[PDB]
């Protein structure tokens, strides 16, 4: 039985065929990624350990994230087939669905009341 | 009725008292846990009176 | 404290914990034996269960076939 | 109402003639005195409203809104004096004058007997509010927040002006007491459909109705703290107050004209509650939470039942204190770390224990823990909408779940977990901040003892 | 990132801990731990890297099949029942700077010794920054490793938050 | 924070791609934007869709609770993947098999409950008998009317 | 047990229906059948405030037991004999229900057996 | 797979500092400098007086003179009456039951 | 401060660890950590009750206290 | 309430019940490979025995570096805030 990875259950690293095969090109990339991490760690630590620093160390990564999650969306939005189809299937469809659910229920109940068939014996709070 | 209804309500009021004291009206941090435990024990006793009347 | 930790050895016990534990264990077994001696019906049933196949057709009011 | 209008006006000379270092002490002390005297409006009778003159009247709907309005002014002053400490004296006095003039317009708006007088004061509130946001907001986007706020409002309010003037020509009067006796039914026709829309769209934008709400998260994220407090606590309730009055003259057309707006609100409340689960900005999360809460008020006002009208009034008052308190809580963090990102500063309960208690109580009211008036108002609306249609209990119930999830997500994210290591300027809470939080929650929880005074005229 | 030897030894440790979760009893575990060791010893001297990598991959597939679904976890380890239990009691040292004077007056001796540490931190900072500058390659640090102090009287660069970190049981 | 250090539009040319990778502190070979549909991602990197729980707990993270380092690009859905929310960790059992066994168990129980309701268990006894016309008055029957006489006989 | 296998796995036409029984007249094969005697009156059970499910043909023993319990308080181990008498009356009441079930079954069997005689003829 | 000569040296240097810091967390003898059976029964008698007796006086006064003066505030289930009982109010005697058959 | 019992007293002889040592010796293998587990099999840990014995804890005295009680009850039953 | 000498006493106690180690050669500074002749699989087993002894986990990245009894003592003392 082989592992069947899913969206919510990742493939274990120890079962990933890529890991056991490491070429020199891969090891170059791994070293290059550690260089970036070390450069950022130093830049963070020289402020974190500064005895005269009282405040928040601004993280441009965090600023970029909050900016992207709001301000940058519309400028890079294009109205194509996908945006309108999603836009109309989840921005007007639910309203139509609920209108018919509630309109159908209320018309059925209004008809019953007008014929005196809905039981409202003790119903005097509304 | 006068004993039954009075004791059944003192049980509940007794439980709230350690909460109210914690508004520093009369504050004894030294052994607050012992205070809370003692209140539960007294509430248990006073609740057994209306219970006995019901069983009777 | 009154009880000191030990290394790789059975712990130090007090008499009070050992005796109180034995009292409540024997109390349980006396209570079960005492209750069973008196209330075995609570375990084995309170009344006989009749065998319906042993009831005559006279008392059940079953008439003979030729009727 | 002159006994409230005139002393409110006098707060202006008091501020301008105060010693330089006493502008905050003086204006706070005397605005608290005015708030005290506002309790005299609680002389409400079982049958008749309290009708002072040909211009102003007070009933069980406007009375709580007035007391909340006059209570907020001293709170707003306390909330604003720290970030305004470097401002020069004349501009501080100007900032206070804008707050005083807002109170003047608001108390007059809630008691105006005539609907066109209500309209003029209802629009006059735009000017000081816009000035507060665009002049004393902090970031570049406050200029666009001012424009969105201004033009959304006017886009709906100008049709209202035409409809109100038309009504006065047709009926002869816009006096609300006269409209109660001279009101005539509205017959189906395309003309009356647009009269209905003109009468209601301006108030729908103020609530705001889902779909017309995008201005609100803009305004809050850019507004100063006092701007957010009045916007959330009181200005949103102008729309609800206007709807509660204008619906009188729109029957029976509201029976079917309500449907599209009930669907937007019923579905909108779920959408905006779910959006709160993913917001990264603390002020934006609270602003979106108001849209969800006011969706209930719109539904209650539109289905037009005694229980729903009582629930709407309790909800409007309860949301005002709760939402304002949440903004003040978020602002106290902002004055330390100078960011609105919710994930930036975590585990704050370890550093600010008492402030974490205010966060807990504000969250508990926001998710409407019984017997808070937040729950009383929300429960009344749920009771009334179930009779309107049993299926609505599914949407109302689902929204209750999501509301608890995002309220406690806000609490767990900022107060719990591990504190951010590099943030080392979390100074202990000030008396001013602790007092500010307690002046929100204490009146809110006290009102549970006597809910009838915030249940409105249908009580 | 992990060498072949590193991967094998992590697998050995991981397999033994999961084996122990299955066995529970010490005499049973000692028996099967020695059989498992003998399986790793069967290929200790395998010199062909391609053959050795094949063994490692199959061992990891065999581990995944036979792993305990609920392995034992040390209580304070990640995922353990006591993991992060005491984080709420860990207050950073800078909080003491904001104490009221009447609060500091209750610990005169502790706060006198704290001033010396802050004095030591202030006077040492510039040398630590200088040392890090002169020992860091031109492009920038290639690893997260930090150097010791080279001179007498110097403190290892970036020491304050390691040395003054909260105690593991701070209350 | 300058405008050049903020998210921008989708990168069209390789030169823009290299600039985006540097802005986000990533290798140019690792950087990859979201597809240029109209959804508004811009040039924000598409990082692996993994929970923060999947990250190594022993590494000295700058943010140990989030398991993030200062300056590293944050996943677009970082707030969803915090350790208090959606977990994507590998599971001892395959996801598809877990769904089959869970669904199968629930479906089987529901079927058997329907069977048990269709063929209920009961004892071999006749109806319980009550006096006074099956307690007509006690149950709330109208005193004025007359119930049909319920009669129970000895046996 | 056994009775359920016969109905669900065997012939169900000759088995009693617990929800419809009895389906034969109470005077069938029973000349001069006597009515059950209720000892406690309606007012006695109404004043004793018996739960409605308890107001059956054994209610008089339950009333006597309940009176003893109140009178013997705090001695809560008394009234054993009064309790047993109520328990025993309920056992006989249950045995009578068991006989009605067996009577219905044997009449159903007798009927089907008579139809074969007619079906054969 | 062991420490390098510089890892050993840094770890040793931080070790010395960390242990000196921990030693400095101990309190001096004077710290904190603070600003300036019959007992068992007495402490339990005073607890009962203030947590039981006073509350029961307050509640009994409240129930007797404020709650039970208004209709239907305290509603009781009426007492059970059995055959052979005597009603206190009227003196009426409830008859015994019809005689039981043998069993 | 703390006194550790002499490490030489830990011997696998006479314990189930000796059984493992014979089962491994048949295969040519040998267990090096045996004496590290020997304390768990010696001393106050040497012999523990079975499951039945754990349930019957206190049965001896509960039975005697019961034989007396019923005996006393019978004696009074004849007076 | 561990002490520096207490940690050392138990680290050596465990190693003296290890049949692959000569109890007379063992000292605090004995290198597991250079001085005691063990291999890297033995080293893993030793670290696991130290985790069992003190009841906490030493991560593999840190564990692979502990090559003598003294280094284990220093690691445990540092992890448990033992300064005396
Ligand atoms: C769209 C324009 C709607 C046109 C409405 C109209 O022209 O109605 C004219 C009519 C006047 O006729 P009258 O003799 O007074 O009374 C009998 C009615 N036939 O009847 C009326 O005058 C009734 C109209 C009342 C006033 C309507 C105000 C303008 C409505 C247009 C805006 C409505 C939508 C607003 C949306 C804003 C949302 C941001
Ligand atoms: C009307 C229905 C209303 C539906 C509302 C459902 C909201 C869905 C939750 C949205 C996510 C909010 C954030 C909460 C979250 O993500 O937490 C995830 C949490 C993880 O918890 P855990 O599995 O223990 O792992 C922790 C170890 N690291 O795990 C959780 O806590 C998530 C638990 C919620 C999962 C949905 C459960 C719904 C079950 C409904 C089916 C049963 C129907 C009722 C019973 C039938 C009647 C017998
Ligand atoms: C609406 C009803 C209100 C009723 C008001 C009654 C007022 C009575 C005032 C009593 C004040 C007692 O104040 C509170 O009592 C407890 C117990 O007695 C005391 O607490 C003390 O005694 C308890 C005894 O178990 C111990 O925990 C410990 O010795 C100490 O904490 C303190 O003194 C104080 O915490
Ligand atoms: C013909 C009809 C005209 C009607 C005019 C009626 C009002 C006339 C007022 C004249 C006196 C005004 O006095 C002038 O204003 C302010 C307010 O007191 C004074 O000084 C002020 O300084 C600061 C703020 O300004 C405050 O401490 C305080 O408000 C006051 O002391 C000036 O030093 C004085 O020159
Ligand atoms: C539904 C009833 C109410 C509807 C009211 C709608 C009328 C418009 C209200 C806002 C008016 C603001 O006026 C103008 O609007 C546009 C977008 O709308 C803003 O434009 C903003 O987004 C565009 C692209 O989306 C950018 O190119 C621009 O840099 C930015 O400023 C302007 O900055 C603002 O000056
Ligand atoms: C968020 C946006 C919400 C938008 C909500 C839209 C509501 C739509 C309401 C539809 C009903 C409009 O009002 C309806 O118009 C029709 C004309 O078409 C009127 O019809 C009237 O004139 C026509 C002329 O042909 C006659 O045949 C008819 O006998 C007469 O009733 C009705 O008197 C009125 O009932
Ligand atoms: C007292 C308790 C009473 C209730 C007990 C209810 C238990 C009922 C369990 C029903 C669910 C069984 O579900 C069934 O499991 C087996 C076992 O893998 C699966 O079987 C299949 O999957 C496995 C694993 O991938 C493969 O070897 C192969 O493809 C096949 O065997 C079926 O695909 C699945 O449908
Ligand atoms: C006879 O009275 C049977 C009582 C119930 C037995 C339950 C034991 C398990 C399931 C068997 C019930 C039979 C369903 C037809």
């Amino acid at each position: 039985p082989k592992y069947e990875a899913s969206r919510l259950s990742s493939l274990p690293t120890t079962l990933d065929p890529a890991e056991y095969d490491i070429s020199s090109e891969t090891r170059k990339a791994q070293a290059e990624r550690l260089a970036i991490r070390s450069r950022l760690k130093r830049e963070y630590q020289l402020q974190y350990y500064d005895p005269s620093r009282r405040g928040v160390i601004e993280d441009p990564a965090l600023v970029r994230w909050t900016y992207a999650r709001s301000a940058n969306i519309y400028p890079n939005f294009r109205p194509n087939t996908k945006t309108s189809l999603l836009g109309a299937l989840f921005g007007i469809g639910p309203l139509v669905f609920w209108y018919y659910v509630f309109k159908t229920d209320r018309d059925r109940k209004e008809k019953l009341i007008q014929e005196g068939k809905l039981d409202r014996t003790f119903n005097i709070s509304y | 009725m006068n004993m039954f209804s009075s004791l059944s309500l003192v049980t509940l009021l007794l439980l709230t008292m350690p909460i109210m004291m914690m508004s520093f009206n009369t504050y004894k941090p030294s052994n607050y846990p012992l205070y809370v435990k003692t209140a539960i024990s007294y509430a248990f006793i006073t609740s057994m009176i209306p219970t006995m009347m019901f069983i009777h | 404290a009154h009880i000191e930790p030990r290394y790789r050895q059975f712990p130090q016990l007090t008499r009070s914990q050992v005796i109180q534990a034995e009292f409540f264990s024997a109390t349980m077994w006396f209570w079960i034996l005492w209750r069973f001696w008196h209330d075995s019906d609570a375990v084995l049933g309170h009344f006989p269960y009749p065998d319906p196949s042993q009831w005559t057709d006279e008392e059940l009011g079953i008439p003979p076939d030729d009727e | 109402m002159l006994k409230y209008i005139i002393p409110t006006i006098m707060l202006m000379p008091l501020t301008w003639l105060s010693k330089n270092n006493m502008i905050w002490v003086n204006s706070t002390a005397h605005s608290l005195l005015i708030s005290f005297t506002s309790l005299l409006l609680m002389n409400q009778f079982g049958d008749n409203s309290l009708n002072f003159s040909l211009l102003f009247f007070s009933d069980s709907l406007s009375t709580p809104l007035l007391i909340l309005t006059m209570w907020l002014l001293p709170l707003m002053l306390m909330a604003s004096q720290h970030h305004l400490s470097k401002e020069n004296l004349t501009r501080k006095k100007l900032f206070i004058t804008m707050l005083i003039s807002l109170q003047l317009f608001l108390i007059m708006t809630f008691t105006a007997m005539e609907l066109i007088l209500f309209y003029i004061l209802f629009e006059a509130t735009l000017v000081p509010t816009l000035i507060i946001i665009t002049r004393w907001g902090n970031q570049t986007e406050r200029l666009n927040a001012g424009l969105y706020f201004l033009f959304y409002t006017l886009a709906g309010s100008l049709p209202l002006l035409v409809a109100l003037i038309y009504i006065q020509n047709t009926v002869g009067s816009l006096n609300f007491l006269m409209l109660q006796y001279w009101v005539q039914p509205v017959h189906n026709s395309w003309s009356n459909v647009f009269m209905w829309l003109a009468c209601m769209m301006a108030f729908m934008v103020k609530m705001p109705l889902y779909g017309l709400h995008l201005w609100l998260p803009k305004a809050h994220v850019e507004a100063p703290i006092a701007g957010s407090m009045v916007l959330a606590a009181v200005l949103l309730k102008l729309g609800g107050y206007g709807m509660l009055r204008i619906t009188l003259i729109l029957n029976p057309m509201t029976d079917f004209m309500a449907y599209p707006f009930i669907m937007l609100s019923l579905w909108g409340m779920i959408m905006t509650s779910s959006i709160c689960l993913r917001q990264t900005d603390l002020k934006s999360l609270i602003a979106y939470s108001s849209v969800s809460h006011m969706a209930l008020v719109i539904v209650a006002i539109l289905i037009q039942t005694p229980w729903s009208y009582m629930g709407a009034t309790a909800l409007m008052i309860a949301h005002g204190l709760t939402s304002s308190m949440l903004f003040c809580l978020a602002n106290s963090n902002y004055e330390r770390i100078h960011s609105r990102t919710m994930i930036l500063a975590r585990g704050l309960q370890t550093l600010l224990p008492l402030m974490a208690t205010w966060w807990l109580l504000a969250s508990l009211t926001n998710l409407a823990l019984p017997p808070t008036i937040n729950l009383i108002g929300e429960l009344f609306v749920v009771m009334s909408t179930f009779s309107w249609s049993n299926i609505t209990i599914i949407l109302m119930g689902v929204n209750m779940v999501i509301t608890a999830l995002y309220s406690l997500y806000m609490l767990i994210m900022t107060q719990r977990g591990k504190y951010t290591y590099h943030i080392n300027n979390i100074s202990p809470s000030f008396t001013r901040e602790n007092a500010l939080m307690s002046l929100h929650i204490l009146p809110l929880l006290l009102l549970t003892l006597n809910p009838k005074i915030i249940l409105g005229p249908l009580y | 990132y992990l060498t072949h030897q590193q991967k094998v030894l992590r697998l050995y440790k991981r397999a033994l801990r999961h084996l122990e979760s299955w066995c529970i009893h010490r005499d049973k575990y000692r028996y099967f731990a020695c059989l498992l060791r003998a399986r790793f010893d069967e290929h200790k001297n395998e010199k062909d890297m391609v053959k050795a990598t094949q063994l490692l991959r199959e061992a990891e597939e065999e581990f995944w099949h036979g792993q305990h679904p609920q392995p034992y976890i040390f209580p304070e380890s990640p995922g353990g029942t006591s993991y992060e239990r005491y984080e709420c009691y860990k207050v950073p040292e800078w909080c003491l700077d904001d104490w009221h004077p009447s609060e500091k007056a209750m610990y005169p001796d502790y706060f006198a010794k704290r001033e010396q540490w802050k004095k030591l931190r202030r006077e040492s900072w510039e040398r630590e920054v200088k040392q890090l500058q002169e020992e860091t390659p031109v492009g920038g640090p290639r690893t997260e490793a930090l150097p010791p102090a080279r001179k007498q009287g110097d403190l290892p660069p970036l020491w304050w938050h390691i040395v003054t970190r909260p105690r593991e049981r701070p209350m | 924070i300058t405008k050049d250090m903020l998210p921008g539009p989708y990168p069209k040319t390789p030169e823009e791609r290299a600039a985006a990778a540097k802005k986000y502190n990533m290798r140019v070979e690792d950087y990859e934007p979201y597809p240029d549909d109209g959804t508004g991602y811009g040039d924000y990197p598409k990082l692996p869709d993994r929970s923060q729980q999947e990250r190594d707990p022993w590494y000295d993270w700058d943010h140990p609770d989030l398991r993030l380092n200062w300056g590293e690009p944050m996943h677009w859905d970082l707030d969803m993947y915090i350790r208090n929310r959606v977990d994507t960790s590998p599971t001892p059992v395959n996801w598809n098999l877990m769904c089959k066994h869970l669904f199968g168990f629930v479906a089987f129980m529901l079927f058997m409950f329907w069977v048990g309701e269709t063929y209920p268990a009961y004892q071999p006894v006749g109806p319980k008998q009550y006096p006074y016309n099956n307690l007509y008055l006690e149950r709330g029957g109208d005193p004025n009317k007359e119930p049909e006489p319920v009669v129970h006989y000895e046996i | 047990g056994a009775h359920l296998a016969r109905r669900y796995l065997g012939d169900a036409s000759v088995e009693p229906d617990p929800l419809r029984m009895p389906t034969f007249p109470p005077d069938y094969g029973f000349p001069e059948r006597k009515e059950r005697e209720m000892v406690a009156t309606q007012q006695e059970m109404n004043d004793a405030q018996l739960v409605l499910q308890q107001r059956d043909y054994c209610a008089h023993y339950l009333i006597r037991f309940l009176k003893c319990k109140r009178d013997s308080f705090p001695n809560f181990l008394a009234c054993k004999h009064e309790r047993h008498d109520w328990d025993y009356c309920e056992h006989l009441d249950y045995v009578k229900r068991m006989k009605e079930f067996e009577r219905e079954r044997r009449l159903l069997q007798r009927k089907k057996r008579r139809e074969q005689r007619e079906a054969d003829m | 797979s062991g420490y390098t000569p510089e890892e050993k040296l840094r770890l040793q240097q931080l070790r010395e500092l960390r242990r000196r810091w921990l030693k400095d967390q101990e309190l001096s003898p004077r710290e904190p400098v603070l600003p300036p059976v019959i007992y068992k029964t007495y402490r339990h008698s005073i607890f009962a007086f203030t947590h039981v007796l006073i509350p029961v006086w307050i509640i009994h006064y409240y129930l007797k003179y404020h709650v039970t003066t208004k209709p239907y505030t305290i509603v009781e289930k009426k007492p059970r009456i059995f055959p052979g009982d005597t009603i206190l109010e009227t003196g009426e005697v409830i008859p015994p039951m019809k005689e039981f058959p043998d069993q | 401060k703390m006194e550790l019992p002499d490490y030489k007293q830990w011997k696998i002889e006479g314990t189930p660890l000796e059984t493992v040592q014979e089962k491994l010796a048949a295969r040519g293998l040998r267990d090096p950590w045996g004496r590290n587990e020997a304390w768990r099999y010696m001393g106050g840990f040497a012999n523990n009750v079975s499951f039945v014995g754990a349930l019957l804890k206190g049965f001896k005295w509960g039975f005697a206290a019961f034989v007396v009680a019923i005996g006393a009850e019978y004696y009074l039953e004849s007076q | 309430p561990l002490t520096l000498e207490g940690i050392k006493d138990r680290v050596l106690y465990v190693l003296k019940l290890y049949d692959k180690i000569d109890p007379e050669k063992l000292s605090v500074n004995s290198h597991f490979m250079k001085d005691l002749g063990l291999d890297s699989l033995d080293q893993v087993e030793i670290i696991m025995a130290m985790e069992d002894e003190f009841g906490f986990e030493i991560p593999d990245i840190d564990a692979e570096k502990l090559m003598c009894p003294q280094e284990i003592v220093d690691y445990i003392a540092d992890k448990k805030d033992v300064y005396e």
